C-alpha cells in the first residue's frame, strides 16, 4: 500500500 | 485535548498545504484536461497526508485507523479545498492559480459537468455564507475524522477530538460578534454542508471508477489504490 | 409569506411529531427478501409524501421544489427511519414489526450486506448517543430540506435555521449545558453526513437490482430511482 | 408525468 508507506515516512 | 481554541486554530492554519500549480498552457481537449486534474489531485494527495500528520489527535490514532479515515475522505478534503480556493471566482473552479475552469469546460469530460455544478454551488454557498479561513480548516479536519469513524474500538477518543473542534468553531463565531442563537445556526449551516460534500465525493468517486474502466486516461498509482477503498 | 417561522419551539416539535408516518407491516432467498423490502419501501414512500406536506414550510415551496427535495432525500429519510425503528434492537434491523433481520441474514443478497453494517452502525450510534424522538423528527426534517437545497431558496435556510433552534431548545430543556448543547448538535448533524453516504451506497445497490431485473421494482420506486442519473 | 406529482396533490 502506497498510503501506508507515507503515513510512516 | 490539552489545546486552547487559539492553539487549535493556529495548528490547523500552520498545517495548511500549499495550493500548487498545474501544467496548463493554452495550446486542449477532454484528455490531459482530465489528466492535469489527475496529475494535480495526485500531488495534492501527497501534501494532504503530511497535512493530516499535523492535525491534532490524528497521530495518536493507529496506523490502520489513519489509512482508513483517509481512504474514505481523501476526495471530500480535495473537494472542500477546491471549493475554498474557488470561492472568490463565481461560476469558476480554481483547480490551480493557472488552471481556472467553468461549467461548459467541464462538459469536455462526459458526466463531469454534474460534479462541476455541485462544486460551484458549494462555493456559491460558502461565498454567500461568507466563510472564513479559521472556520474552513476546522471543517477540513472535521471531515478527516468523521467520514470514516463508523466504517470501522477504544477510538471513541476521536469524538472527543471532534468535540474539541466544535468548541473551536463556536469560539470563533463568538469572536465574530455573533449571538448564541447565531453561533448555533451558523454551526448547523456549516455542518450541513458536509452532507453535501459527502454526496459529491460519493458521486465524484463513482466518476473516477468510470474513468478507470474507460482506459482513455490512466490515473496515479496512489490514486488507484485510493479508489480501491470505496469499491471495496 | 412565512407561516412556519412564526411557530415556537414547542409548536415546531408537536407539528413534526403529529405528522410522523405510521409503522407499516409486511407479509429467505435473494428474490424473496428483495421482494418484501421493495414492497415495504413502496408503501413507506406514499406515507412519507404525506408527512412531507405536514412539515412546516414545505407546503410553502412550489411543486417543482417539493419534487426536488423528495427525489434527492427519499432514501435517506427511509433509512434514518429504519435506523431509528431498530434503535433498541442491537445488531438487528427492524424493517417491520413482523420483519426483523440480522447482518448474516442480509448476505442472502450480496451488496446489501454492506448497507446492513452501515445501517446497524448508525442505529448503534443513535442508541449510544441516546437519540430522542423529538430530536429524531428534527433530523428527519433537516434531511428533507437540506439534502438537495444546493442541487427564494433563502426561505428553506430560514426554516432549517428554525429547526436548528428546536434542537437547541430540545437540549436546553434536557438540562444540557451551553457547551454540551452545541456539541450534541454537531454530533447529530454529522450523522447526516453518514446517512447521506448510506443513501448513495444504497441508491447504487438498487440500480444494480434494476439492471439485474431479478426483482420486479415498482415504477414509482423507478421514477424515484432514475432521478439520480 | 411523474407519480410524485400526483401524490403531492392528493
Ligand atoms: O486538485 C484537484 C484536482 C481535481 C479534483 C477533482 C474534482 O472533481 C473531480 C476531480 C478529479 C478529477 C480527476 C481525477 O483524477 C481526480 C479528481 Cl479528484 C479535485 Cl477535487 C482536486
Ligand atoms: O421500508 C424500507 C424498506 C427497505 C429499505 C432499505 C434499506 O436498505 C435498502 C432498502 C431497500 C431495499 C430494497 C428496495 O427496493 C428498497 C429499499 Cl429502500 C428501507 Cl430503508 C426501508
Amino acid at each position: 500500500k502506497i498510503l501506508h508507506r507515507l503515513l510512516q515516512d | 485535548l490539552s489545546l486552547t481554541a487559539d492553539q487549535m486554530v493556529s495548528a490547523l492554519l500552520d498545517a495548511e498545504p500549499p495550493i500548487l500549480y498545474s501544467e496548463y498552457d493554452p495550446t486542449f481537449s477532454e484528455a490531459s484536461m482530465m489528466g492535469l486534474l489527475t496529475n494535480l489531485a495526485d500531488r495534492e494527495l501527497v501534501h494532504m497526508i503530511n497535512w493530516a500528520k499535523r492535525v491534532p489527535g490524528f497521530v495518536d490514532l493507529t496506523l490502520h485507523d489513519q489509512v482508513h479515515l483517509l481512504e474514505c475522505a481523501w476526495l471530500e478534503i480535495l473537494m472542500i479545498g477546491l471549493v475554498w480556493r474557488s470561492m472568490e471566482h463565481p461560476g469558476k473552479l480554481l483547480f490551480a492559480p493557472n488552471l481556472l475552469l467553468d461549467r461548459n469546460q467541464g462538459k469536455c469530460v462526459e458526466g463531469m459537468v454534474e460534479i462541476f455544478d455541485m462544486l460551484l454551488a458549494t462555493s456559491s454557498r460558502f461565498r454567500m455564507m461568507n466563510l472564513q479561513g479559521e472556520e474552513f480548516v476546522c471543517l477540513k479536519s472535521i471531515i478527516l475524522l468523521n467520514s470514516g469513524v463508523y466504517t470501522f474500538e477504544e477510538k471513541d477518543h476521536i469524538h472527543r477530538v471532534l468535540d474539541k473542534i466544535t468548541d473551536t468553531l463556536i469560539h470563533l463565531m463568538a469572536k465574530a460578534g455573533l449571538t448564541l442563537q447565531q453561533q448555533h445556526q451558523r454551526l448547523a449551516q456549516l455542518l450541513l454542508i458536509l452532507s453535501h460534500i459527502r454526496h459529491m465525493s460519493n458521486k465524484g468517486m463513482e466518476h473516477l471508477y468510470s474513468m478507470k474502466c474507460k482506459n482513455v486516461v490512466p490515473l496515479s498509482d496512489l490514486l488507484l489504490e485510493m479508489l480501491d477503498a470505496h469499491r471495496l
